[PDB]
């Protein structure tokens, strides 16, 4: 299992959560990574991605709720969010090489946030 | 005829069964059993 999704869970409306996803190695996030959900009817916006070098760019239109953060020692990864909506009903999944497809990636577990 | 013979065998059989065990009885595995909140059905997580 080279990608696990941590923590997570339900959401109640008017609430906030954190995500993490502990990556296998710095290697594998060339070039691009992924927190990616699946929006009711929306389509498949990019919302957490990084590089191996240690860049980070993210979409100005819907970067007013995400934030990111990164720790070496354990590989752990942090998505710090706040106000979560509706806007989010499904369950994530934090996939490297998602941008090439649904073919040459390695899925792992993933998690849930949905509210009413 | 006048003598000493030895007819058979004598044994102590033993009083009523003893086991002994160490002090660990139980490591709490409810770690997994009895969680405040429980997850969804199929998030199936693997706590090892
Ligand atoms: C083992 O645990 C303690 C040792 O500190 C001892 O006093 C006790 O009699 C033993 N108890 C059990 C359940 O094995
Ligand atoms: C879990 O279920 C109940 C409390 O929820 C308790 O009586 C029981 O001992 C627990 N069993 C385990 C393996 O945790």
């Amino acid at each position: 299992v080279q990608l696990v999704e941590s923590g997570g869970g339900l959401v109640q409306p008017g609430g906030s959560l954190r995500l993490s996803c502990a990556a296998s190695d710095s290697s594998f996030y060339d070039y691009e990574m992924s927190w990616v959900r699946q929006a009711p009817g929306k389509a498949q916006e990019w919302i957490g991605s990084m590089y191996p070098s240690g860049r980070t760019y993210i979409n100005p239109s819907l970067k007013s709720l995400v934030t990111i953060s990164r720790d070496n020692s354990k590989n752990t990864l942090y998505l710090q969010l706040n106000s979560l909506r509706a806007e989010d009903t499904a369950m994530y999944y934090c996939v490297s090489n998602w941008a090439s497809g649904s073919t040459g990636d390695y899925w792992g577990q993933g998690t849930l946030v949905t509210v009413s | 005829e006048k003598g000493i013979y030895q007819t058979s065998n004598f044994r102590v059989q033993p009083t009523e069964s003893i086991v002994r065990f160490p002090n660990i009885t139980n490591c709490p595995f409810g770690e997994v059993f009895n969680a405040t909140r429980f997850a969804s059905v199929y998030a199936w997580n693997r706590k090892r």
